[PDB]
């Protein structure tokens, strides 16, 4: 079980960006691209709700650094209480786990494509 | 927080600005290979 | 003798290509190198698809 | 401390294309150079 | 020619000014064969042939505009 509302992507985003400082090397920029990609889903939720994606993402990132509670997320219904526990929003973890696997493993095949041969219909 | 303030309309200019940046960066990519002493000439 | 045309007999049927000269065997080399051009970047674990 | 400051962060990174292109056209790795550029340009005021 | 650079000083040197005889299929001295070429012809040829190759090696992209 996990709690939705953009709280899962923000929690997993800061964990990847923290490892980028320890590893460094040539892959330091690889963890940054994966961390910025996870934040796109919470920022997309703020676009359809007419919010500021910058102010919303900065609040979620500052909350996870101050406290360890991962239940803070984006509210598109605007009932207040960014805590997902009070809003009851719940998502399956098996669903959110496949979102990262299907997105990462598909981009691995796309980036390997060099010569593109397309026949005429 | 939602449903209030204003809602954005005519979002095509948001796509027009993207189409203008992508088309301008595509031109800057061909000239980019000519930058610096290692650049190459462009025959037209 | 059956006509004023008197056509000239061609050894091979119309549509047959030519050969010999210079570069006929070279044409076969450039055909294999061009096919090799696609398979070269696919070599190695860092290669492409 | 403003949204204008967040734009200036992208303005500084946009100027890095010139030294990045110099390494790409010369065959050298751009990140390996920029990693040395950031360290040397911190102490040195100029000419690096 | 490979033995001409290593021919070393002491005329007995020789090893140079030799070329191909296409009629007889042998290597003979070009001085006695009566074949000579101006020196300036070699200087202007190598410089002109290089400028043609330098201009081509420097072209990354060819742009062809259709006529109006
Ligand atoms: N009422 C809600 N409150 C907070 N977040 C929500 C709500 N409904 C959906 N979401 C978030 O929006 C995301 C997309 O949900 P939705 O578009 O309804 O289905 P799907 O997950 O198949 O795209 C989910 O990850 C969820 O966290």
């Amino acid at each position: 079980v996990v709690y939705g509302g953009g709280a899962a992507e923000v929690t997993m985003s800061l964990a990847v960006s923290e490892e980028a400082d320890k590893q460094r090397g040539i892959d330091q920029y690889a963890f940054r691209g994966f961390a910025q990609a996870l934040d796109t889903i919470p920022m997309t939720l703020a676009e359809n709700s007419g919010l500021d994606p910058i102010g919303t993402l900065s609040t979620l990132k500052s909350k996870q650094l101050k406290e360890k509670i991962s239940n803070i997320g984006v509210d598109c219904l605007g009932y207040g209480s960014n805590d997902m526990k009070e809003l009851f929003v719940v998502d399956p973890f098996i669903g959110k786990k496949q979102q990262i696997l299907l997105a990462t493993q598909l981009c691995r095949m796309i980036l390997k494509i060099d010569n593109v041969i397309i026949s005429g219909k | 927080v939602p449903s209030n303030a204003t809602f954005k309309n005519k979002e095509k200019p948001q796509e027009v600005r993207k189409a203008n940046i992508i088309a301008a960066r595509s031109v800057a990519d061909a000239i980019r290979t000519s930058l610096g002493p290692k650049g190459m000439d462009k025959m037209i | 003798n059956f006509g004023s045309q008197t056509p000239t007999i061609v050894v091979l049927k119309e549509g047959t290509d030519a050969s010999q000269g210079k570069g006929q065997i070279i044409s076969n080399i450039n055909a294999c190198v061009a096919v090799q051009e696609a398979l070269k970047p696919t070599l190695g674990p860092l290669g492409s698809d | 401390e403003g949204v204008q400051a967040f734009i200036w962060q992208e303005f500084a990174s946009a100027l890095e294309v010139i030294p990045t292109t110099l390494a790409e056209n010369a065959g050298l790795n751009s990140i390996k150079v920029v990693t040395e550029l950031r360290s040397k340009h911190e102490n040195g005021e100029l000419n690096d | 020619h490979a033995a001409s650079q290593m021919a070393k000083p002491e005329k007995r040197r020789s090893y140079r000014n030799y070329g191909l005889d296409l009629i007889r299929g042998k290597i003979v001295d070009e001085i006695h064969a009566g074949v000579l070429e101006p020196t300036i012809s070699k200087v202007k040829s190598l410089k002109s042939a290089l400028e043609a190759c330098v201009a081509i090696l420097r072209i990354d992209t060819m742009i062809t505009v259709d006529p109006e």
